[PDB]
């Protein structure tokens, strides 16, 4: 019981503040939250675009 | 090492300075010189944004190791194939850093015999 | 001790100095959590003030 | 037959390697008792306005008071000019002055024809 | 609550000096004819648990034994198991 | 601490107080029991044959050359008792040493509460407030003409007389009031 | 969002990899953002959605200002001391307009150093230049005033600017 | 902490026990209000030696100046006592 | 300039902790060794080795502390070393504690001190420096583990050295989960951070096998 | 003030002061919390010597291993595009001198 | 929070077989791991590639020539 | 601006016609009413100014310095509450009247919309504040103080007169908008540098300039405590808003003629932060600080960049808060001590610990820690210098160490070690006391949230 208070006082309330704070007012302006574009592998696939990318170059595979 | 202690106790000139080689022309060995081979291009490997000094002829096995690691990501000893793969080929580089290292010093050897020879000659 | 509120108060204020620098952007950011270190630990050196070799 | 320990300013001599020590002699201990009197003099003093109940103030240490007067208010009515005097207040006065300004008058003779040159990369220098 | 359970001293003729390296001492000491008469002060020092010493080495291998043959068992039964 | 120092050191009170500090120091360089037996038993022999000297022109060149191979053998790192002045626990409570008198100046709310503890003061201040004025007589009709010679305090010598200054050494802090 | 222009501010396509999992072992991460989601998001989503419409509930506008234009400190007397005046207020606008552009362009730099990650020093090439171009620009009209600068000391400076490129530009031609 | 409010019989019991671990001095002579000098017969260098062993026994570290008047076991307990401020 | 004032720092506080009798005097001049030994990894141009080591180095010195303080609390403050005898056996989870972050810090193979300083050495002995910068981070090391060696021996192995009335005690839940936290950490965190961080340096793969043996042989 | 004796009994016991003795001029310079100037094991000179011989000492020796510097028999790492000439610096339109390196 | 123990006084203080089974066991588990990682990682320790041998190479290997190619 | 005026000159005839006992309520209570007022000229704008009337003119350079002066008054009531107890209720009234008087010749001297009014007022600050210093001062030196404190500012001001008659003789006018818009350069000659003297030196004398500065530890010292508050907090940064309006005309001559002044605090700041390393007395040291921060703001005025003069506003503000509450903190202990030595109190976190924290507070603000607004115009003035020239660095990186050491030294000496024995009357801290230390203290770290309130026009 005194966990399950503590949980909510402690952490559930100031993570609904922050997130209210970060998601409509912070990134109401621009370039406020800016993330590292994520790493583009040969083979994947893309949401948005839903292509491709195309294969490498089939290395000669030995050992 | 012993190297360093050949060349900072006897002949500096019969060893390399390790900052300027190689000294001596590509073609001077033979005629064949067979060309380096990259696999990864520009635009995927800027992509995949390893590092720079990580752009090196290795960067195709460490693509794929990022890659697997990417994908098999609670398990993450599952990459051990692509992680020996990019290690060896890692190991192949110094290899042939060893050899480009003791081919320039037999290079400069040869040389260095070669203009005393025809200085005895010379002085004969 | 009779002042362990006080020590654990302290304890959690060097805490969130050295967050505060480690997280840092930019430059005065990290000048506050690199002074609010160095002001917690006099403050903690110095616990016990009566002690001439601690000041 | 050991190396002698030899004594500095901020390492002074210590007490049982002090010669003075153990050169006994019968004045010293007449001065050893006159000092000691004297120490005890004032702990009686102080110790009998320090227990007294009826005290609900400070006790004023004469010895405090002359060593503020002295160190703040006797300082000018006792000074001469002499050679030390007048020299030393020359050179701590003047000269750390004249020494700073040729510093930042060079540096900044150099910054000045350097930029005049044209000759120093201030790009993206705009904050002043 | 705290300790309060009349601790009582143990027999001060229990100390001795033999079977100790204070035994040694006393024997280097009467060869030059003296003697120490603080022997049996200090030897609470060599008396109960504190008989036993352990090398430094020996310290280092503390828990070895459990643990090699923790890993034998587990060596065995990946071996057992792979095999499959 | 406690007792009144003298105007001088005598030989046996030097003597003394090197066979301490070649002892401790003995203690802090051989640092195990028995090795450090065996050294001090040897530092006694050695610090012994030299008891029955009589003449102290020697006896003083004795204890100066003495006193000279302590400080090159001393080991520059010795051991200190905590509480020593040396110590790393030497002043750690004196922060928590609060005066006495400082209980004046507390609210009666605050006075409310330990009303025992306050009677019991308010009796130790009536007595102190009476055993003061016996005692400055006390201490004026002991002490020799021209002031005292060294920092002893007489006794009481009455019934119900208290020993003269008397309220600041009984009336200490404690040693951890904390 | 429709809240700040694109076009100012740029921003690239936003190209992220699909998820493709090579091992049937269940990641924490996927099951960590569901669970935040359904226990953070959704309380923060309705709260907004109550406070947005009551918002609408009561709408009102405000006004960003417009400003004439007004002549400046060269078609102006040398005493004349209400259209220096004027155009010293034109002037001290002008500078602070440029300064908000000089900042517009750096966030952009800034944007781009964090967004372009191990390959920035190749990918952020055109806001380098950029920010170069404007830099000069501005340290050429606003540098080395003083702290008492004024839309004279601004017109001296460029005057002797071009009065220097006037004898460079006659200089090469006479060459 | 969590050390024990030592007493005045535990500060008498163990400066005894002390004493009789000196086999200098016979155990079964030696009593509370002995004096080292002239009832057990001690030197100086004894007497100093004993400072140390209670020194050694109790943790801290007589003053010289109160050590070297320190003459009998009921004396150093009564010492030890101010010290330490154990009244019972 | 880095790279010679990390090894110089690592030298002298090594040199200094060699011979020093307060507990905590040693293990603190062991964390300046330690720092010494990161802008040395600095000096070499591998700043995410250090980071690594920063982070080993965290879990391991922290646990040494915990034990240092509970020997100390344990002996009645007293913090000298010439005051603490047999303790390998009277307290026994001190000991074992304190053992197993000893290991740690002078690199034991396949522990968390491993994964960090092992490489560090590596890089420092793979790289184009300083010969005498190479020669003190070499002999730090050795001195690293010869000040480990001496706080176990001198505070675990002879006999008692402490007043008599002994009041010894580890029989605290407090104490024993707060040691055996970080315990786990100091034997498992290494090999699991370093198998969860992306790669982002170039190993060296091939060595000689003495460069590679070197800091075990020193050690 | 740090070498009077600290075992009298002072009344101010932390500045080891007694009321109404004369106070040194430079009181405030000697506070245990300053410069202090208590006889050491060693003496000042030898110290300053030692002290400053060991710091001169790693100072030349550093300077002699910049002179000496340590390395493998290596050549130097080759790298592929034109010794990454794009992805660092940039500038692609002005199309550099191709660098193209050996195998071996 | 803790256990009753009471001092000894010059004696072995008790202790208790939950810390002597806690101690062994900590100790055991990093014994079973040193080895579990030497036995499944043994390269990380010896290395895996051999180093080459400079000598070795040959003189074509190297494109040496002793004053014939010029 | 007459909305600020009017009231303050309405405080003296309530004061006058008060009862006995109600004089210190209804002061502070009005005089607060009034610096709530004083927040309302704060909302400044980007262009030129509030320019209220043809007599008065507000800036952000003068807001921020109005809002302090109005701000000082309740607070310099509160302090002297307390050692005028015993004071009989006219002479009571003629010290309020001083505090009222001194207050109205500032409120108006930053408004002076013109250099011959300024100097006026300048000068009229000189009056109250000499009849407080040799009249409710307690030692028997304050008169050698008053006359200090007179000569010297009357020394450096003199000329300052001819000059500026001599200006309005030549450009036709002395009102600082006509100034500005028509300046015109300063060329190289004997008479324009002596013009260039005559303008500085009367500023250069009240900041206090290294070298000139005896006048100000006697001053500090002897004054009583309301007196050493408004002689530190405003009265010392009347010369640095002189020097921000007077050096509009001084171009480009200050380009050079700044080099023995920058010397002379750039060496300074560092002789007197040495000075207060061994200083016997809390309020001399407190002085010296004083006139160290003065001479960091000295420098600022000198390079005459924008950074400098933003740094210099900042800093201005915030030694003002700082060193009031410091020399609050020193007259509590004085008037339980009675003795103004430092070394003779020992020990007082022991028995006053919120006292305690207040100190570490005040300590701390003093030292310009970080993001306290004391670091921001340090800061500033700190880049500025470096930009000016690289090698300031080491000047200014010295006294930064400095500074925290004599600060964090008068923290140890008086808060720390054991409490001296034979003190036995230190009661526990008032509430008007912990009072007055939060009013300094909060206002503090309520303007580093709002730092452009502060920084000055060229924010
Ligand atoms: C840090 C995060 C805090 C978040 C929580 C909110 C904090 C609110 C702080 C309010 C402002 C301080 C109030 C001062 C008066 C206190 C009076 C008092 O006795 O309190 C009674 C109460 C109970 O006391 P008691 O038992 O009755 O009395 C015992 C005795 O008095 C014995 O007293 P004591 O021994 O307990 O001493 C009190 C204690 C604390 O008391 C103080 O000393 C208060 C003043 C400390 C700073 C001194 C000025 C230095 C310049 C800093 C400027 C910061 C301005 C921040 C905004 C302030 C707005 C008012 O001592 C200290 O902790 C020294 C602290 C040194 C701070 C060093 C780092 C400072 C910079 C931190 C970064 C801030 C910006 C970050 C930007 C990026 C990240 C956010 O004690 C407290 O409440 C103490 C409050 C905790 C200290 C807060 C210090 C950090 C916060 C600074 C301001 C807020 C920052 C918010 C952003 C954080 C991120
Ligand atoms: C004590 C604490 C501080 C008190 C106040 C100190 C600050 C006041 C110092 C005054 C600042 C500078 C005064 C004059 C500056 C002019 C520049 C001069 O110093 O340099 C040379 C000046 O040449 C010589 O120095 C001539 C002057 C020599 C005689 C004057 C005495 C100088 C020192 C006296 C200082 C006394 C201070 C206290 C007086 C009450 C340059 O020679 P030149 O380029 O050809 O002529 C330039 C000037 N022109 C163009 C107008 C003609
Ligand atoms: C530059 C600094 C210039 C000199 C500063 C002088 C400061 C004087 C005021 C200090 C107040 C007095 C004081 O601090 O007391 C001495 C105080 C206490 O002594 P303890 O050893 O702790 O004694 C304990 C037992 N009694 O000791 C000190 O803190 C003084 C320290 C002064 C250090 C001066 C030497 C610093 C030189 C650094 C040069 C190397 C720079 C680093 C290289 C960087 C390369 C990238
Ligand atoms: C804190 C104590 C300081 C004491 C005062 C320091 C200030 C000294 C500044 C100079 C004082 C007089 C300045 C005159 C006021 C400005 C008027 C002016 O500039 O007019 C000049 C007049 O210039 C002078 O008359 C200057 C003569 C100065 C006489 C008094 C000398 C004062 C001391 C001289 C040596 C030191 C000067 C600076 C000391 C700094 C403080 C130590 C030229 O005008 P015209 O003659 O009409 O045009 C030229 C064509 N005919
Ligand atoms: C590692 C540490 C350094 C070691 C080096 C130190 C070397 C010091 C040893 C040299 C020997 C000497 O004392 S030098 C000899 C100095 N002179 C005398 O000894 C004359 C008579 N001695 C006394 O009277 C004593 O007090 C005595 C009788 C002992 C007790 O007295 P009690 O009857 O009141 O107990």
């Amino acid at each position: 019981y005194r966990h399950s208070i503590f949980a909510v006082t402690h952490v559930l309330i100031p993570v609904w503040i922050i997130h209210y704070y970060l998601k409509y007012h912070v990134t109401a302006k621009p370039y406020t939250v800016v993330e590292r574009k994520p790493r583009i592998f040969p083979g994947d696939t893309i949401l948005e675009t839903g292509e491709v990318i195309p294969l490498m170059k089939e290395f000669p595979d030995q050992h | 090492g012993a190297h360093l202690a050949r060349r900072y106790l006897g002949d500096a000139s019969k060893e390399p300075d390790p900052l300027r080689m190689p000294t001596f022309p590509p073609d001077y060995g033979f005629p064949e010189r067979k060309e380096r081979e990259m696999v990864a291009t520009q635009q995927e490997m800027n992509d995949a944004q390893l590092m720079l000094q990580q752009r090196d002829y290795c960067a195709h096995y460490l693509i794929q190791l990022l890659k697997c690691k990417r994908d098999s990501f609670p398990n993450f000893l599952a990459c051990k194939h692509e992680q020996h793969d990019w290690d060896y080929c890692e190991h192949l580089d110094y290899v042939k850093r060893m050899k480009e290292f003791e081919r320039e010093r037999r290079l400069l050897q040869r040389k260095k015999r070669r203009e005393q020879r025809e200085a005895e000659m010379a002085r004969g | 001790d009779p002042f362990i509120n006080r020590f654990f108060k302290y304890l959690l204020l060097f805490l969130i100095t050295m967050m505060i620098l480690v997280t840092a952007n930019n430059l005065f950011q990290l000048f506050i959590g690199w002074e609010g270190v160095g002001i917690m630990s006099f403050l903690l050196i110095g616990w016990w003030h009566g002690r001439t070799d601690a000041n | 037959s050991f190396p002698k320990y030899k004594p500095s300013r901020l390492a002074t001599l210590p007490a049982t390697l002090d010669p003075a020590e153990y050169d006994i002699s019968p004045e010293t201990r007449k001065a050893q008792a006159e000092r000691l009197a004297i120490r005890s003099r004032l702990k009686r003093e102080y110790l009998l306005q320090y227990n007294d109940p009826n005290r609900l103030g400070v006790i004023e240490d004469p010895a405090l008071i002359r060593w503020t007067y002295a160190r703040s208010a006797n300082i000018y009515p006792n000074f001469r000019p002499t050679p030390k005097t007048s020299l030393l207040g020359a050179l701590f006065g003047i000269g750390p002055l004249f020494f700073w300004y040729y510093v930042f008058k060079t540096d900044r003779d150099k910054k000045e024809k350097l930029i005049q040159e044209g000759k120093l990369d201030q790009t993206f220098n705009i904050s002043y | 609550e705290h300790g309060h359970s009349k601790m009582e001293l143990p027999d001060y003729k229990q100390w001795k000096i033999e079977g100790t390296p204070l035994e040694t001492v006393q024997e280097k000491l009467a060869a030059r004819g003296l003697r120490d008469p603080w022997g049996r002060n200090e030897a609470w020092r060599y008396s109960g648990g504190f008989a036993n010493n352990v090398s430094f080495v020996g310290a280092l291998l503390k828990g070895f034994k459990w643990g090699f043959a923790a890993f034998v068992v587990a060596v065995g039964a990946e071996y057992y198991l792979e095999s499959q | 601490a406690f007792s009144a120092p003298a105007a001088y050191l005598t030989h046996q009170q030097k003597v003394l107080r090197l066979y301490k500090r070649a002892l401790r120091h003995l203690e802090s360089w051989c640092v195990h029991r028995d090795k450090y037996r065996y050294f001090a038993c040897l530092m006694r022999a050695r610090f012994d044959e030299h008891k029955n000297e009589k003449d102290m022109v020697k006896a003083t060149q004795l204890l100066r050359q003495a006193e000279e191979e302590f400080w090159y053998g001393q080991h520059p790192q010795p051991y200190i008792f905590p509480e020593s002045p040396g110590g790393t626990s030497y002043e750690r409570y004196e922060c928590y040493k609060v005066p006495e008198w400082c209980l004046d100046d507390w609210h009666p709310s605050e006075k409310a509460m330990y009303p025992d503890y306050f009677a019991k003061r308010e009796q130790w201040k009536r007595l102190r407030r009476e055993s003061w004025e016996r005692e400055v007589k006390q201490l004026q009709e002991e002490t020799p003409p021209g002031g005292p010679r060294t920092e002893a305090l007489p006794p009481a010598r009455k019934e119900g007389d208290l020993p003269p200054l008397w309220w600041h050494i009984v009336t200490r802090p404690r040693e951890r009031p904390m | 969002p429709d809240s700040w222009d694109k076009d100012v501010y740029p921003e690239p396509p936003r190209r992220t990899p699909a998820p493709a999992p090579q091992t049937s072992l269940p990641n924490p991460v996927t099951y960590l953002t569901k669970i935040f989601d359904l226990l953070v998001d959704r309380p923060v989503t309705l709260a907004r959605e109550f406070i947005e419409q009551q918002h609408a509930k009561n709408r009102y506008y405000y006004y960003h200002r417009e400003f004439r234009r007004v002549p400046d400190i060269t078609e102006c007397e040398e005493k004349d001391i209400l259209c220096m005046f004027e155009a010293e207020m034109q002037w001290r606008r002008d500078y602070k307009v440029d300064q908000e552009i000089v900042n517009i362009i750096q966030e952009r730099l800034k944007a781009c150093q964090q967004r372009e990650g191990e390959s920035y020093r190749q990918n952020c090439a055109k806001e380098l230049e950029q920010f170069t171009q404007v830099s000069k620009a501005f340290q050429d009209r606003y540098s080395d005033l003083g702290a008492h600068y004024s839309a004279r000391k601004c017109l001296a400076k460029q005057k002797q600017r071009m009065l220097a490129e006037r004898k460079a530009a006659k200089e090469a031609a006479a060459a | 902490s969590d050390a024990p409010p030592l007493t005045l019989e535990a500060i008498k019991d163990r400066v005894l026990y002390v004493l009789k671990l000196y086999d200098k001095i016979d155990p079964e002579k030696l009593s509370v209000n002995s004096h080292f000098m002239k009832d057990l017969g001690l030197d100086s260098l004894d007497q100093v030696e004993i400072i140390m062993a209670m020194e050694d026994e109790f943790g801290f570290e007589i003053p010289d100046i109160d050590a070297e008047k320190l003459m009998c076991p009921q004396e150093i307990v009564d010492y030890i006592a101010d010290k330490k401020d154990v009244y019972e | 300039m880095t790279l010679c004032l990390g090894a110089i720092t690592t030298l002298f506080t090594a040199l200094c902790a060699i011979t020093q009798n307060d507990i905590k005097k040693i293990v603190a001049f062991s964390t300046s060794s330690q720092l010494g030994l990161m802008m040395v990894t600095i000096g070499i141009n591998q700043p995410h080795l250090a980071f690594l080591h920063i982070c080993m180095h965290a879990f391991f010195k922290a646990m040494l502390f915990m034990c240092s303080g509970s020997i100390i609390h344990s002996l009645n403050d007293e913090q000298d070393i010439r005051k603490m005898g047999g303790l390998y056996k009277a307290m026994p989870f001190t000991t074992t504690a304190l053992i197993i972050g000893s290991l740690a810090l002078t690199g034991m193979p396949y522990l968390t001190g491993f994964y960090s300083k092992d490489l560090i050495i590596e890089a420092v002995n793979m790289s184009y420096t300083n010969a005498w910068a190479l020669l003190m981070t070499l002999i730090a090391t050795s001195l690293t583990a010869a000040y480990s060696t001496r706080i176990i021996f001198f505070a675990f192995l002879g006999k008692p050295r402490f007043p008599p009335l002994v009041l010894i005690n580890e029989n605290n839940p407090l104490l024993i989960n707060s040691i055996k936290r970080l315990l786990i950490g100091s034997i498992f965190a290494g090999f699991i951070i370093s198998n969860n961080i992306p790669p982002m340096t170039v190993p060296n793969t091939t060595m000689p096998l003495y460069m590679k043996m070197t800091a075990l042989i020193v050690t | 003030q740090q070498e009077r004796d600290p075992w009298y009994d002072w009344d101010h016991p932390d500045l080891r002061l007694n009321w109404g003795e004369p106070i040194h001029w430079d009181l405030d310079m000697y506070i245990r919390n300053r410069v202090d100037t208590s006889p050491t094991p060693v003496s000042w000179n030898t110290m300053c010597k030692h002290l400053f011989g060991f710091v001169a000492f790693m100072l030349f020796m550093f300077w002699v291993g910049e002179i000496y510097p340590s390395y493998q028999p290596v050549g130097p790492k080759q790298y592929p595009y034109n010794d990454l000439y794009l992805e660092r610096g940039g500038d692609p339109t002005k199309e550099p001198e191709p660098v193209v390196h050996y195998e071996i | 929070g803790g256990v009753h123990i009471e001092p000894r006084y010059r004696q072995f203080p008790q202790l208790t077989r939950s810390q002597l089974i806690q101690a062994e066991f900590f100790s055991a588990t990093m014994w079973f791991w040193i080895l579990w990682r030497f036995w499944h990682d043994s390269d990380a320790v010896l290395g895996h590639f051999p180093y080459p041998d400079p000598s070795q190479w040959t003189d074509e290997e190297l494109g040496i020539l002793p004053d014939d190619e010029d | 601006m007459l909305k600020i005026i009017i009231p303050t000159t309405m405080l003296l005839p309530m004061t006058w016609m008060s009862k006995h006992n109600m004089i210190w309520i209804n002061a502070t209570v009005h005089s607060l009413l009034i610096s709530l007022i004083s927040l309302s000229l704060l909302n400044q704008l980007g262009e030129n100014s509030l320019n209220f009337s043809l007599t008065f003119f507000s800036d952000s350079l003068s807001a921020p310095l109005l809002v302090l002066t109005t701000w000082l008054l309740p607070l310099m009531l509160m302090a002297s509450q307390s050692h005028l107890s015993k004071e009989t209720t006219t002479r009571k009234k003629l010290y309020i009247t001083m505090l009222i008087l001194l207050q109205l010749f500032l409120i108006m001297t930053f408004t002076a919309t013109e250099l011959i009014l300024f100097y006026i007022l300048f000068e009229a600050t000189l009056v109250p504040t000499l009849i407080i210093i040799t009249r409710w001062g307690n030692q028997t030196e304050r008169l050698n103080a008053g006359l200090y404190f007179l000569f010297y500012t009357l020394a450096g001001s003199l000329p300052l007169l001819v000059a500026l008659v001599y200006i309005q003789n030549t450009t036709g006018s002395l009102n600082f908008l006509i100034i500005h818009y028509w300046s015109h350069p300063l060329s190289n000659s004997w008479s324009n540098i002596f013009m260039w003297l005559a303008c500085i030196m009367a500023f250069m004398v009240k900041m206090p300039l290294y070298g000139l500065h005896l006048w100000l530890p006697k001053a500090h010292v002897e004054a009583p405590i309301a007196g050493s508050m408004v002689l530190a907090a405003v009265l010392l940064k009347l010369g640095g808003y002189g020097m921000m309006r007077i050096t509009t005309i001084l171009n480009p001559l200050t380009n050079y003629m700044a080099y023995p002044f920058l010397m002379l605090s750039m060496w300074g700041m560092i002789m007197t932060s040495s000075i207060c390393l061994r200083q016997t007395d809390l309020k001399s040291l407190i002085a010296y600080s004083s006139v160290s921060h003065m001479a960091l703001v000295i420098v600022a005025i000198m390079i005459q960049t924008p950074w400098s003069f933003m740094g210099a506003t900042a800093l201005m503000i915030a030694h003002g808060l700082t060193s009031s509450m410091l020399f609050c903190l020193a007259n509590t202990n004085y008037e339980r001590v009675h003795s103004r030595t430092m070394i003779l109190a020992r020990g007082l976190q022991t028995l006053l610990p919120l006292m305690a924290t207040w100190w570490l507070v005040a300590s701390l603000t003093n030292l310009a820690l970080p993001p306290s607004i004391n670091l921001i115009g340090e800061l500033f003035i700190i880049t500025a210098s470096f930009s000016w020239s690289n090698i300031t660095i080491i000047l200014m990186g010295m006294n930064m160490m400095i500074t925290a050491l004599y600060s964090l030294y008068m923290l140890i000496t008086t808060q720390r070690g054991k409490y001296t024995h034979h003190i036995n009357n230190i009661k526990p801290s008032f509430t008007r006391e912990n009072a007055l230390m939060a009013l300094h203290i909060l206002p503090l770290l309520l303007l580093t949230l709002n730092p452009k309130m502060i920084l000055g026009p060229l924010y």
